């Protein structure tokens, strides 16, 4: 999209992840599998629900009674009432449709930004210990495990631990 | 091979389409319709109070006591007024400011 | 026998949403009448296999 | 702009490219020249035309007849008709002007995103085989040619082929 | 936010900078301290003032007189006037509130983009002479000073000068 993640350098989506909106896929010696990112997903969910609550709850109520109420003695006042009804109809139709379009564009871009941001958060942490594959994956220049993967996911990853091993395997 | 960790996004079997300012017919995982399209055919009461149901009768015939109109209702209070297509006054004539009266008695 | 905040010749409506396309003639606290056949907001993301 | 490409780290535009909206410029031993990116340009074109078709085609028709229709016997009903006309006039004027502003801002940002995304797509593919000049160019640490340039442009570039030559010329 | 700078990988804001909206913090042998970026800040200020001037100055004037003007002889025309007033009230209320929300979202994202863009401008200039800490800072692999810091800030930084010293301290 706008941030080039969804349908971008990350081609497809993951059917296997029912846990959340954005998550990880790890593939190591122990075993592969998916896992969500609760923080980013819940933040998005809170914002999105706050969005649809905004376009719904901010609408004014106003009890009114739409009808003819004007006889054939007064066809000018009928026409006046008709101009008014249609005038608002044209206003609300046009405004509502464009609102939905613009808001949907923003929403999709919003999701894109979220995935991209998670990608950057990860890459910024891993640095040159991994080979950036460009498809959304990182191939480790060392041997990571389930104990190391969780360290990446939870925000505490030890770069200098794997620095020298990664360097040697990098210039291999 | 090598050891990997990847970043990805949710995907499902949802077939819901939406339109944007840029692209159209875009499939999404979930969506919400903000347009009320339902016509259940029911006629309820309005904010707690029932409507005055004249049926074939008309406000003129109802008030004056047109013999072709059944009083049967006699409700002390109502929210709106419901009728039918076409009225059927016994003695021909006219009603002055009739519309103003219908609006007055609308509730 | 039922309660509604908005009444139309074709029936009653739930009044929760801001827009409806049911019927122009209306009585009550009602959503805005529009000519649209569908107004769908995207909540989830783009669906890609 | 928002993504910092147009009038950003890429200072100017290319008069020499009439082929499309976004493209490449290669400078090698064979010869220099410009070339467009049909995919990105056509995608943008389809979206943009879909945009102006949205703000135009979504407008409601409604046959009406604007006029006085009220005598001097009724100057209150005249004033009513005038309040209504002006009321809608103020609504449509304000809404239309802000619509155009907001939409133009989005459009320029949209283009910016597209260029930036193409830049990232390229850089992600080339990796450290090139020196990122920061002006929007990449200087090769090896000798690329028209046969190699086309490989970069069409999405199939051979990194490990030029890995060792680039490394040596990099630490030169 | 959308570009992940504010409340993102750059966690907090700087109380110590009263000079502008976005700036630098340098910490070296001479001494620490803050300094603003006049270019980026002033650009933002010009755009922002142009924004609030847009939503204010683009509103139509129109002298009108709101009132009853209809007796009890005509309660249908009263109700007409009431439908009209409320109709516009609902239109202006809804449109104004959503306008403010959408515009505020854009503004915050706009600021985010500006900080991120300054970060990228800096990082693109410094290259591998520094260790990207990920919190918004860059730790030099060489010894920079007030004379060198100003070179970074003003857009003219000498990479090849510090290339070899940085490399040696990098593989330390």
């Amino acid at each position: 999209g706008l941030f080039g993640a969804i349908a971008g350098f990350i081609e497809g989506g993951w059917q296997g992840m029912v846990d959340g909106w954005y998550g990880y896929h790890h593939s190591n010696d122990q075993g592969s599998g998916y896992a969500a990112d609760k923080e980013s997903t819940q933040k998005a969910f809170d914002g999105i629900t706050n969005k649809v609550n905004s376009v719904i709850e901010k609408m004014n109520t106003q009890f009114e009674a739409v009808g003819k109420e004007f006889s054939n003695l007064e066809r000018r006042l009928e026409n006046l009432n008709k101009k008014m009804e249609d005038g608002f109809l044209d206003v609300w139709t046009y405004n509502a449709e464009l609102l939905v379009l613009m808001e949907n564009e923003r929403t999709l871009d919003f999701h894109d930004s979220n995935v991209k941001n998670l990608y950057d958060k990860v890459r910024m942490q891993l640095r040159d210990n991994v080979k950036e594959l460009g498809n959304g994956c990182f191939e480790f220049y060392h041997k990571c495990d389930d104990e190391c993967m969780n360290s990446v996911k939870n925000g505490t990853y030890d770069y200098p631990k794997y620095e020298e091993e990664s360097k040697l395997n990098r210039n291999e | 091979p090598g050891d990997q960790i990847c970043i990805g996004y949710h995907a499902n079997n949802s077939t819901e389409k939406v339109d944007t300012i840029l692209e159209r017919n875009v499939t999404v995982t979930h969506a919400k319709d903000i347009l009320e399209k339902t016509h259940n055919g029911k006629l309820c009461k309005l904010n707690g109070i029932p409507p005055l149901e004249l049926g074939d009768c008309s406000i003129a015939g109802w008030l004056l006591g047109n013999p072709e109109c059944d009083r049967l209702l006699s409700v002390p209070e109502w929210s709106y007024i419901m009728e039918k297509e076409n009225p059927r006054l016994c003695y021909p004539g006219s009603f002055n400011d009739y519309e103003e009266l219908k609006y007055l008695l609308s509730s | 026998n039922c309660e509604t905040k908005c009444q139309t010749p074709l029936g009653a409506i739930n009044t929760t949403l801001p827009f409806h396309n049911v019927h122009p003639l209306t009585i009550g606290e009602c959503p805005r009448y529009v000519k649209s056949e569908k107004l769908v907001l995207a909540t989830g993301l783009r669906n890609v296999p």
